[PDB]
RNA sequence: CGCGAAGAACCUUACCUGGUCUUGACAUCCACGGAAGUUUUCAGAGAUGAGAAUGUGCCUUCGGGAACCGUGAGACAGGUGCUGCAUGGCUGUCGUCAGCUCGUGUUGUGAAAUGUUGGGUUAAGUCCCGCAACGAGCGCAACCCUUAUCCUUUGUUGCCAGCGGUCCGGCCGGGAACUCAAAGGAGACUGCCAGUGAUAAACUGGAGGAAGGUGGGGAUGACGUCAAGUCAUCAUGGCCCUUACGACCAGGGCUACACACGUGCUACAAUGGCGCAUACAAAGAGAAGCGACCUCGCGAGAGCAAGCGGACCUCAUAAAGUGCGUCGUAGUCCGGAUUGGAGUCUGCAACUCGACUCCAUGAAGUCGGAAUCGCUAGUAAUCGUGGAUCAGAAUGCCACGGUG
């Protein structure tokens, strides 16, 4: 079979991404394993905002990388090929990884 | 045919199957008595089958994953009230009047910035 | 910082990554077990003649915009301040501040 | 607090017996949050104490509890140019939580060799109107007839 | 300084960001740098334009510039030149094949870069601040821009002690997180310091 | 102290300076700036002269001293006392 | 006053003593000889002089230009040097307190007032009712992120209720139920029954519910004030320097100590030391990186080399606890300070100055004076684990859970 990570920052544009390789495979072929909800890390930060001397105030932002996997059983020769005619916006990015 | 509760106290999450039988108590493969240390949590863990007239009629097969030694005791306690509302469902009055439904919202309060713990201040000088 | 600062970390790092072959081929010999006890004595004295800014340990993390020293992060590359004045602007991607 | 008026929170009752009573005397023999120690030095001081009185020992502790709950005492006015204390009566919750409270504080001065003994022996003390505890209870109770023109 | 800066309170809210790429922790470091760069020169450089807000966005190591501009006609000009000229520097700059486009700005009295780039050359220019303050609120209102506040600040009128100026219009909640608030600032270099400008402009609540 | 395994320090400016400066004999004092080498047998019964912060300090080196580094006879700041 | 400093051995570094340079360490313009070049000796602490093996990617009306390079004249460079009382930007505070004001109208000669007061009520200038007030804006509330139960959808690296093998390890055929991972929704409104109310605003109890009245936390800090705080993040208006207040290098310095103050850690012990067995977490991080298994070492750790851009692999064992011993109120088998001897690791280099482990040493201290500090429920009190900065180096800082 043959994975394929999805990486992105925001949900309305993983799920755009997410769909259009759905129906790119029920539409050369058939059998995807739908998408699967991995963990997401949320990478925090916190820095200071006084330029000078103030320790008790303070800034905290957060980066909150939305993974999903996608899985591809039976491909033909046009299954594998109508996925790689395809790219995606910018903010996704895509690992295949047969196996 | 079984029965099944899932309950949720302050880190844990029990997961309990209910059958008509003599009292056996089994959790993650362990005898109620291998498991527990302290004889509140033997209370706490059993409370609800004491509470209704059905100690001896139910055997029963609990899993319990991630928690406190409280959390896997208030979890299964829970999960029993869930489970025993699918069983006759007119328990449900006099298991809410005794005040074993109700999940408790409770949770660890978060550390916020300049303040040593939770609500805790450092100290103070003039 | 002040305007020779920079100019010396990019001096720095041109040596200290040029010299790259010479001192993973040095302390392989002083580090080993079953090499020569009288040529780990002239593989440590290279070592002392190989130029003294060569090295890297010997340089601090310069903000890629201002040049402040102290206060860095790693991840985005920007200072203290100049990670605050990016991510309450938008050019960050991703970067909303958090709360929960 | 200033505005709301607020409710005395539930408890568990205690493991071993089925008092709410104990419920109480449990916590307050605590220092952080080890409740098990507590629910341990507990029940084995009222094994000691129950067999050295020769009574029931769920009934060995309310009669010697009995002499340290006070009835009235003081507290603090300066109404006027002066500061007086008031005698006031206590209310039927306090009164067992001061009377719980004295014990324990009294029972962390003797010098024996354990925990259970030392409240084991402050028991029984104090089920025979002798000890720290009944000598805090006259004081108290004596700085109500030592103030009854005050009221 | 109490009070947010109101563009980055609503950064997942109403207000979607202004650069749109993907890179994991080895090139998160290098993209902060080939994005201030090609973000510095454009600035610099249509200086003269009417540029409100660049885009930058990376699909598949490639960038793609967007200009927000009010002014196309001034950055293109003769049949060919000056977006195709700016291909071959950007392309150096950030070292992947350029991109670049031109996105209109309709109705230039509400981008709220431009208003501030306008009160702030004309205080460059000399001009009376209490009248270009009032120009500008008048212009942006009739507009149809649903309220407004402008701030002006220090040194103001060529003065030895500096203050403050705001005059709003309409209304202006920076508290309901969901209106549409553009912000932006400037900052005049005049021959007694640097006169600092910010606006506000609120062009209507947002759904979502 | 340091790994063993690595030996002990010396600067090359000082240790090709001491083998001609023995082969030479001269007692005339030897002055450094290196004042983290760790000295040799073969260094016993020499003028010295390490830095300190302000100026050259003398050392005369016994076999007392083959131990330690050329730091511990030049104390750095001075003290008298408040 | 554990504050810039999210981490000073050299570096950082701004300070010091020495050695040195002056269109410069850092740029564009040239005057302009001359392709850059891995290498390599002497002298020097090093700065950098002296010395050894080289050229054609362009390509030229070849009195000259392109990424790279030497020398002298210059125009500017350079300053972590003063002015936060000339400024921008950013923050702390009164204060998350419920307040600060404008537009017409009227009254007052006028500064100003009315609105915003008054009787009720709310967490709130919140809401209703009356009033020379009528209306509106910034605030106080709601929209947003997280936590609390249910319903869909998608089932590996996650899971195992019923099936069959099973090395009794969900491991292996399988299964989509369930915990759980995440997308979209349902949910709470004083909406409902009663009572006090000025018939209204509300408020008090109780019924249903997982959650009751803002369900619990966070995010957001009005007008403004002390000429609050930094010109030393950065930019700056004027001023001062230019064989120096600029710039390179080695070694010192911030870490000194007769003393005083502020913040924290460890204890003064039986609710406790020590030795053996035994269970239950959460949230993070990792390619110059995290580095399991196996062997050598009493131990820090060196040796070999799989696994992983990670719900797969690692760091990773949780500790408090529970059971069985020992201990017997002693400066103690309490407490670990300080000092000596031997070692390990990162690192050009641990002497002034690194953490860590072993063998010795075993101080001061028996609950702490006047005066003072924090906290109203998963809270204070104790227990461990992770991260940021970082080659090595926090008892602080920022995070999450365990008992309660
Ligand atoms: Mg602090
Ligand atoms: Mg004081
Ligand atoms: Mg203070
Ligand atoms: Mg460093
Ligand atoms: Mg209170
Ligand atoms: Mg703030
Ligand atoms: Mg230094
Ligand atoms: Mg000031
Ligand atoms: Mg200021
Ligand atoms: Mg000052
Ligand atoms: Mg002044
Ligand atoms: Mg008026
Ligand atoms: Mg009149
Ligand atoms: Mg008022
Ligand atoms: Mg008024
Ligand atoms: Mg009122
Ligand atoms: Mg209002
Ligand atoms: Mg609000
Ligand atoms: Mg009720
Ligand atoms: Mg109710
Ligand atoms: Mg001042
Ligand atoms: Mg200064
Ligand atoms: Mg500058
Ligand atoms: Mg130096
Ligand atoms: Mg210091
Ligand atoms: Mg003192
Ligand atoms: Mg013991
Ligand atoms: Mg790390
Ligand atoms: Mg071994
Ligand atoms: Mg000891
Ligand atoms: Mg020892
Ligand atoms: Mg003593
Ligand atoms: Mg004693
Ligand atoms: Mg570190
Ligand atoms: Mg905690």
């Amino acid at each position: 079979r043959i994975r394929i990570r999805l990486k992105a920052f925001d949900h309305r544009l993983i799920d755009q991404a997410t769909a259009e390789i759905v129906e790119t495979a029920k539409r050369t072929g058939a059998q995807v394993r739908g998408p699967i909800p991995l963990p997401t890390r949320k990478e925090r930060f916190t820095v200071l905002i006084s330029p000078h001397v103030n320790k008790d105030a303070r800034d905290q932002y957060e980066i909150r990388t939305h993974l999903r996997l996608v899985d591809i059983v039976e491909p033909t020769e046009k299954t594998v090929d109508a996925l790689m005619r395809l790219d995606l916006a910018a903010g996704v990015d895509v690992q295949i990884s047969l196996g | 045919n079984q029965y099944y509760g899932t309950g949720r106290r302050k880190s844990s999450a029990a997961r309990v199957f209910i059958k008509p039988g003599n009292g056996k108590i089994v959790i993650n493969q362990r005898s109620l008595e291998q498991y527990f240390g302290r004889e509140t949590a033997r209370m706490v863990v059993r409370q609800p089958l004491e509470l209704v007239d059905m100690v001896e009629k139910l055997d029963l097969y609990i899993t319990v994953k991630g928690g406190g030694i409280s959390g896997q005791a208030g979890a299964i306690r829970h999960g029993i009230t869930r489970a025993l509302m699918e069983y006759d469902e007119s328990l449900r009055s006099e298991l809410r009047k005794a005040g074993f439904v109700t999940r408790d919202a409770r949770q660890v309060e978060r550390k916020k910035v300049g303040l040593r713990k939770a609500r805790r201040r450092p100290q103070f000088s003039k | 910082a002040k305007q020779s600062m920079k100019a010396r970390e990019v001096k720095r790092v041109a040596l200290a990554d040029k010299y790259f072959a010479k001192r993973a081929e040095l302390k392989a010999i002083i580090s080993d077990v079953n090499a020569s006890d009288e040529d780990r004595w002239n593989a440590v004295l290279k070592l002392q003649t190989l130029p003294r800014d060569s090295s890297p340990s010997r340089q601090r993390n310069r903000c890629r915009q201002t040049g402040r020293p102290h206060g860095f992060l790693r991840k985005f590359g920007l200072s203290r301040i100049k990670v605050r004045e990016a991510a309450m602007r938008g050019e960050i991607p991703g970067l909303k501040k958090a709360s929960w | 607090p200033r505005r709301r008026v607020i409710g005395q929170r539930k408890i568990l009752p205690d493991p071993k017996f089925g008092s709410e009573l104990l419920a109480k005397f449990v916590n307050i023999l605590m220092v952080d949050g080890k409740k098990s120690t507590a629910e341990s030095i507990v029940y084995s001081a009222l094994e000691t104490l129950a067999q050295r009185s020769g009574k029931s020992e769920l009934e060995a502790f309310e009669v010697a509890l009995e002499n340290v709950r006070p009835t009235v005492e003081v507290k603090s006015r300066r109404v006027g140019g002066s500061t007086y204390q008031v005698p006031v009566e206590v209310r039927p919750v306090r009164r067992n939580a001061l009377a719980m409270r004295w014990i324990v504080e009294a029972a962390r001065k003797r010098g024996d060799k354990s925990m259970a003994l030392r409240l084991a022996n402050e028991l029984s003390d104090a089920a025979e109107n002798k000890g720290t505890a009944v000598k805090k209870r006259e004081d108290v109770h004596r700085m109500a007839e030592a103030n009854k023109a005050f009221a | 300084g109490q009070k947010v800066h109101p563009n980055g309170i609503r950064l997942g809210i109403v207000k979607p960001w202004n650069s749109t790429w993907f890179a994991n922790t080895k090139e998160f470091a290098d993209n902060l740098d080939s994005d201030f760069k090609v973000r510095q020169y454009l600035t610099k450089e249509l200086a003269k334009a009417s540029v409100s807000r660049i885009v930058i966005e990376r699909p598949a190591k490639s960038i793609r510039v967007t200009i927000h501009t009010a002014r196309p006609g001034i950055v293109i000009g003769k049949k060919g030149e000056d977006v195709e000229k700016l291909r071959k520097v950007v392309a150096d700059i950030a070292g992947v094949p350029a991109q670049i486009n031109i996105a209109e700005v309709r109705k230039p009295e509400l981008d709220a870069k431009l208003v501030a780039d306008s009160i702030t050359s004309q205080l460059e220019r000399r001009v009376m601040f209490r009248r270009a303050m009032k120009r500008a609120v008048q212009n942006a209102m009739r507009l149809g821009a649903k309220g407004i506040k402008v701030e002006v600040s220090g040194r103001l009128g060529g003065a030895e002690i500096a203050r403050t100026e705001w005059y709003r219009e309409g209304r202006v909640p920076l508290h309901t997180l969901r209106a549409d608030i553009d912000y932006n600032t400037s900052e005049a270099h005049t021959t007694y310091g640097v006169i600092g400008v910010k606006v506000w402009i609120f062009k209507g609540e947002i759904l979502g | 102290p340091r790994s063993l395994k690595k030996g002990p320090f010396i600067d090359l400016h000082l240790l090709k300076k001491v083998e001609k400066a023995v082969e030479s004999g001269d007692k005339k004092p030897l002055r450094t700036w290196s004042r983290r080498s760790t000295i040799f047998p073969n260094m016993i019964g020499l003028t010295i002269a390490v830095h300190n912060g302000r100026q050259h300090v003398p050392v005369f080196v016994t076999d007392e001293m083959v131990g330690h580094k050329l730091g511990e006879f030049a104390p750095t700041r001075t003290y008298r006392g408040h």
